[PDB]
């Protein structure tokens, strides 16, 4: 399960890095 | 198996984590 997990965990990060991303991004909005 | 996509997920989300927070 060598190339499985790689490049599925790929774009799971990538989803995980927009997700934390967005919600770091308009707390931002809130007090500007 | 299982170690590779676990330090995959700890190096990326820690270079990206570092970006995001010193963007922010």
């Amino acid at each position: 399960r060598k190339n499985r997990r790689l490049k599925q965990a790929k774009e799971e990060a990538q989803a995980e890095i927009e997700q934390y991303r967005l919600q770091r991004e308009k707390e931002f909005k809130a007090k500007e | 198996a299982e170690e590779e996509f676990n330090i995959e997920k700890g190096r990326l989300v820690q270079t990206q984590r570092l970006k995001i927070m010193e963007y922010y």
